[PDB]
DNA sequence: AAAAAAAAAAAAAAAA
């Protein structure tokens, strides 16, 4: 549950955690495609939390 | 001639209130020495302290709380004080600064227990302007006001 | 798209 | 690679004309601008928060220290800082009693519960005012917090407890403040937890308020709020021009009325005659139909742009040189259609838009430290990045906990130097009189616009209310 | 302006304005916190503002 | 010689009327002493008080209230007064004040 | 526990009686400490006798004479003495002794 | 009724 050498997917308790993006396109300053950063915890690392 | 004042005390204990009290008697034009004042350290400072102490001060304020109350290097600076005291011959010189209420005034040290102590347990300003009429009743050398010189 | 976020430049620091 | 530029840190003034970065470190020194002999305060509450009011105000008497003094300078008691007396011998006590709360506590409608238990405190409040001896500066309301709890929007009573208006908002805090408008009498609001929370506790047995580090900054941050309420300048800008007029507008909506008819609220700040700064608000509030338009019509924009112009005449004289309308919102070109015609010549208009919407965050390569505040990564001559929440060496931390973001600020019409906008706006982001911190996110002009306009759109009753921010926040 | 009045009710209404209308900006519209507000009030006018 | 007017009294509880009484006599022209007021900071203080007693005292006023009785540190400035009572000839030195109901 | 005695006096002036008084007491089996007993003496000893009148001592014999009556480290001990006999709950601690006419 | 590009109202957590 890492890639490269860095956990992307861990453990917090009885939830799992996970780093989670979001993409958006925008072309005023130039044309880039903006990342923003999310944390999303599952009970059994497949059926996120509702 | 004697125009400088000493703050002894706990440095890494004691510091807010040192600072504080010095920042505001410089700002107001009181001469004052204190080695947290001072950047940099070395060597020389300790036979400086001495120098200073028997050359320089003209009134010894020491930081009593239950940190300074049994330090060493307040101890020493305490001696060297009251050696000063007794060769000018002025029994105004040791101020004690009271700042803790958990020291009460009969666990003092013996060097100070015989002394009158301004009270700076309840309001520092109040303990501040109780030095100040000390100083200009005793007629400590001051400069004009500035508190450009504390900035 | 590129694969390094995109780079800036500030001309000043600090340390911790 | 695009470059960085980085914005001086802005100095406020003190004492004696002394320059300082920090707030707290340059009133611990320095004190504050004039002389404020005493604060008279009176103290609402139950006779049980009176006790605590009482401990509180003791202790703060006394000097209270952080964990860390470098990231938080500690707190050198009251009168020490401020040069003004503040004791809890001679607190004016308006006794609020625990039946005649409950009474109007254990109540279904959440609207009338909340308007019963402001108008119980109110209404004592006026008494005291209009027919006691006793001048009062400023009113402690101390709240107990089961009303926290049971007096703001989308709190449930629940069931086992409900033992049995519409016109006005449910938050105790907006309506309450709202209701004394008419009377002019600057309070502040303690919950009973925020004050000696040592003895609220929760299950495990560790407060659930828990200031044990950061009391000193708790201590900081009600004292300069006490101060300023009370009359006094706890510190001035030094770097602001001569004739610039700012003001800030932000809308808020009216759930009270149909159509949430986005209320409108500014906020001033100009110099004045010598070198006093004059932070008031500009508050003519301007309704503006339609559902979200946030657009206003050309008639509330003239008026508004008028009463901005004739509230700096009539301070210094003439006209100011240089406005710069900040908003959260890019307006029309109706608006500056409005606003030019009532321009005078001399006069530069400057609409400046500001955005914490676009989720620009510039990660360090190295290090668990954030970005320095100041970095400005000005895209063109109109627009630019601004980073007012990050890291500065002063405080040894930064002001954010995650990685912060920046304010998008644009120049929408008008020319505007955008190195003078980013110069401007940060020094805008240290006067904040409600909290005694380092530096605020955004500039004063759009938050305190945004308390103001919060607490005029509580009550539908409101006429000609007073601009001063002391009955405000 | 409003003393050269022949009309005394009118005069002494609106000197009377001119004067609270300043202070009511003053307590309403202003920072600074005033226990106790002193009206100095000309000669003139005792001599012109009274039945 | 002796010019001084020693106002003993308990020093945390009786401060409001010792500080009235020592400035209603100094606004008459009676040189007074008190430790609220005339006591130096950094000074031996039984010392200076014993120096004033036996020295400069010209009377003594006991400011005798519940607090004052068994107060151990007037107690003993009242045995110097005794003593310098003694020394000087002076029945009418020590003028107890009676304060409290 | 407290069981050694401390005796305060003048170190130049009078060491007959103190030490005539001490090798008597020593010899009744009442543990003494004295300055004169100590045979050489350092830096230590400022703190030494503080921490003894503290803790240790039961009973602080006062040597009276016109030499001890005014003597700064006397009165300092003195002093110590006073509080010591305050926290202690005990009046009969100090025991003064007049030895000159 | 979708979209992008711009809006405030509200509640929770954590240091400040
Ligand atoms: N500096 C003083 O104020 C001082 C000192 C000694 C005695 N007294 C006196 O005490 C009287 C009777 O009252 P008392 O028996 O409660 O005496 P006391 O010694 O208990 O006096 C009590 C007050 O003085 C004390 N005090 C002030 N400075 C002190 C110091 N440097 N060392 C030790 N104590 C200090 C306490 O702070 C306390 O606030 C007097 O009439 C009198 O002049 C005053």
């Amino acid at each position: 549950d890492k890639f490269e050498k860095t956990m992307l997917v861990g453990k917090q308790k009885d939830k799992n955690w996970h780093f989670a993006i979001s993409g958006a396109s925008k072309l005023y300053p130039f044309p880039v495609l903006m990342i923003s950063s999310h944390i999303f915890f599952t009970a059994d690392g497949k059926k996120l939390i509702d | 001639m004697r125009n400088k004042i000493f703050i002894s005390h706990a440095t890494p204990d004691d510091n807010d209130f040192t600072r504080w009290l010095a920042l505001k008697l410089i700002g107001l034009g009181y001469e004052v020495w204190c080695d947290i004042l001072f950047l940099d350290k070395g060597v020389d400072f300790w036979s400086n302290i001495e120098k200073v102490i028997r050359e320089d001060t003209c009134k010894f304020l020491l930081v009593s709380s239950s940190y300074s109350n049994q330090r060493e290097g307040v101890l020493k600076e305490l001696a060297v004080a009251a050696k000063v005291k007794k060769q000018l011959k002025d029994d105004k010189f040791i101020i004690p600064l009271a700042i803790d209420e958990q020291l009460s005034y009969d666990d003092i040290n013996i060097d100070i227990v015989r002394l009158n102590a301004i009270d700076f347990k309840m309001s520092w300003a109040r303990g501040l302007k109780d030095i100040l009429e000390a100083f200009e009743k005793q007629k400590v050398p001051k400069e004009v006001a500035d508190a450009s010189k504390s900035n | 798209v590129s694969n390094e976020p995109v780079k800036f430049k500030g001309n000043v620091s600090y340390n911790i | 690679m695009k470059e960085l530029i980085y914005i001086e840190e802005p100095k406020i003034l003190f004492a004696h004309g002394q320059k300082c970065t920090d707030a707290r470190d340059g009133l611990a020194l320095f004190g504050p601008l004039n002389n404020l002999y005493g604060i008279k305060s009176g103290v609402i509450g139950t006779k049980q928060g009176l006790k605590i009011f009482r401990d509180y105000l003791d202790h703060i008497q006394k000097p209270i220290y952080n964990s860390n003094s470098i990231t938080r300078p500690m707190f050198p008691g009251f009168e020490a800082v401020f040069d003004c007396k503040w004791e809890s011998t001679g607190i004016t006590f308006k006794e609020v009693t625990n039946e005649d709360i409950g009474k109007f506590l254990y109540n279904s409608s959440t609207h009338k519960r909340t308007y019963d238990l402001v108008s119980l405190f109110i209404d004592k409040i006026i008494s005291a005012n209009k027919n006691e001896d006793e001048n009062v500066d400023v009113w402690f309301v101390i709240v107990p917090d089961e009303i926290y709890k049971y007096c703001r929007p989308n709190s449930v009573l629940p069931k086992e407890m409900v033992q049995t208006t519409y016109n006005y908002d449910a938050q105790f805090h907006d309506q309450f403040k709202a209701r004394l408008l008419k009377h002019t009498i600057p309070t502040q609001i303690f919950r009973e937890s925020t004050l000696a929370w040592r003895d609220f506790k929760n299950a495990f047995g560790l407060p659930i308020r828990d200031f044990s580090k950061i009391e000193g900054h708790l201590a900081w941050t009600i004292s300069t709020a006490a101060f300023y309420k009370a009359g006094g300048k706890p510190w001035k800008l030094s770097d602001v021009r001569n004739g610039v007029c700012y003001l800030g507008l932000v809308y808020k909506k009216v759930e009270k009325s149909k159509n949430p008819r986005n209320a409108c609220c500014a906020a001033q700040m100009f110099l004045d005659n010598g070198d006093g700064t004059v932070f008031k608000g500009e508050v003519g509030p301007w309704y503006n139909p339609k559902n979200g338009q946030y657009h206003l019509e050309p008639k509330e924009a003239k008026a508004l742009l008028s009463q901005s112009l004739q509230s700096y005449k009539e301070q210094i004289g003439e006209y100011p040189k240089e406005v710069f309308i900040h908003a959260k919102t890019r307006f029309n070109h109706q608006e500056w259609d409005a606003f030019l015609e009532v321009t005078p010549k001399e006069t530069n208009l400057v609409g400046v838009t500001i955005s914490k919407t676009k989720p620009l965050k510039l990660y360090k390569t190295e290090g668990d430290y954030t970005i320095l505040r100041g970095n400005a990564y000005v895209v063109n001559e109109r627009s630019a990045f601004l980073w007012t929440v990050g890291y500065v060496p002063k405080i040894q931390t930064a002001l954010s906990m995650e990685v912060p973001n920046p304010l998008f600020i644009e120049i929408n019409k008008g020319e505007a130097d955008i190195k003078q906008v980013l110069k401007d706006i940060l020094s805008l982001t240290k006067l904040n009189y409600n909290a005694c911190i380092f530096a605020d996110g955004e500039p004063v002009t759009l938050r305190f616009a945004d308390k103001i306009g919060e607490i005029l759109t509580a009550s539908t009753d409101i006429k000609t209310p007073p601009l001063a921010f002391k009955y405000y926040i």
